[PDB]
């Protein structure tokens, strides 16, 4: 599958990135996994162990093998104090097929939902599985969520309504589950609601971070849809937005402003949206050389946004610099709101996650087995 | 060389 030509170009650009890292990073840790992960999410927990020079952090990872046994993994990592690093397996759980995406429940972080190459979305409570997985590889989810006909990626837990989960699928639908309901015994729960507003593969879904009834969806039909779970319709959203000129792959709500939303597309742009008036696209971020697949706001800075995708790059944006005049020289590198380009990966970035406890720290995973934990130099954002 | 802050900031945008 490899392009020996492109590989030489990538490798030589990497060597240049590597020696530039002391300029650009306060922290760079790189780890090669046996298998690539399509998913990353930091767990909310952190601790500074007595008599140690590092902090303990946790990552939810997955595995991607077509041939062999897959696993849902929680990784323990050492993050060195500002006065290299280490990764270990906290727990490893047998998983049928690759883990498309894995998300922890905000109210109960040891509950993790996963998307699979099949239609069932699985739920795991990692406190209810053996410390070491049985080599037989039999996958025993605590819950199987029924409702989809095809696989997907989009996953979202309601952070205001415990146990409520959204999922997006290639079958054109968004499914809704309430995992606290169901029968006594007990493993299978059916979709409470199935939303069919889209006419193509729905790529991502996301609850509003403040209103428990609002969520957004995003599809290959180039539309952004805003839904209300109160309403007795599941075929028509509250708002239908012509968001992009190509497939929309991701969306992310700002954790500081209940009205603003970000959207990422195959048209190589990120769009800013305001929920109070969706006829007007607030802004367009341009710089990416290929399809954008993931977008996430910083959990510490309201004006900071990050995006990534097929161009092996991760871009960090600063909203507070939009419209700011640049010299003709600086304009060649991109618009004034482009803060930082991360060139540490040598293949497509599958997913990334902002560290919720250490400002500016990000974990990104690529298709060539690499996971990087990094933090850009203070000199770059401290202006 | 590219040690000043404006230069580092410009390196950052170039990746
Ligand atoms: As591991």
């Amino acid at each position: 599958f490899e392009d020996t030509v492109e590989e030489r170009v990538i490798n030589e650009e990497y060597k240049i990135w590597k020696k530039n890292t002391p300029f650009l990073y306060d922290l760079v840790m790189t780890h090669a996994l046996q298998w690539p992960s399509l998913t990353v999410q930091w767990l909310p927990e952190v601790t500074k162990p007595e008599g140690k020079d590092y902090a303990l952090h946790w990552l939810v990872l997955g595995t991607h093998t077509s041939d062999e046994q897959n696993h849902l993994v929680v990784a323990r990592v050492h993050i060195p104090n500002d006065d290299t690093g280490k990764i270990e397996c906290e727990i490893k759980i047998n998983h049928e097929g690759e883990v498309n995406r894995a998300r922890y429940m905000p109210q109960n972080p040891h509950i993790i939902a996963t998307k699979t190459p099949s239609s069932d979305v699985l739920v795991f409570d990692y406190t209810k599985h053996p410390a070491k997985p049985d080599p037989s590889g039999e996958c025993n989810p605590d819950l199987r969520l029924r409702g989809h006909q095809k696989e997907g990626y989009g996953l979202s837990w309601n952070s205001n309504l415990s146990g409520h989960l959204l999922s997006a699928s290639d079958d054109h639908t968004v499914c809704l589950w309430d995992i606290n309901a169901g029968p006594k015994e007990g493993k299978i729960v059916d979709a409470k609601a199935i939303f069919t507003g889209h006419s193509a593969v729905v790529e991502d879904v996301a609850w509003h971070l403040l209103h428990e009834s609002l969520f957004g969806s995003v599809a290959d039909d180039q539309k952004l849809m805003i839904w209300d779970t109160r309403s007795n319709t599941t075929s028509k959203p509250s708002h239908l937005v012509d968001a992009h000129t190509a497939e929309v792959n991701c969306l992310s709500f700002n954790p500081y402003s209940e009205f603003i939303l970000a959207t990422g597309s195959a048209d190589k742009t990120v769009a800013l949206w305001d929920l109070r008036n969706l006829k007007l696209k607030l802004h367009t971020f341009e710089s990416h050389k290929d399809e954008i697949f993931q977008v996430h706001w910083s959990p510490h800075n309201e004006t900071i946004l990050a995006s990534s995708g097929t161009d092996r790059r991760l871009n960090v944006w600063d909203l507070s610099k939009i419209g700011e005049e640049q010299s003709a020289e600086d304009a060649e590198d991109g618009p004034p709101e482009l803060l930082f380009i991360h060139g540490g990966h040598t293949a497509k970035i599958s997913d990334f996650s902002w560290n919720p406890n250490e400002p500016w720290v990000i974990c990104s995973v690529s298709e060539d087995n690499i996971m990087q934990i990094w933090q850009m130099a203070e000199n770059i954002y401290n202006d | 060389q590219g040690i000043t802050k404006p230069a580092i900031r410009r390196l950052a945008r170039r990746g």
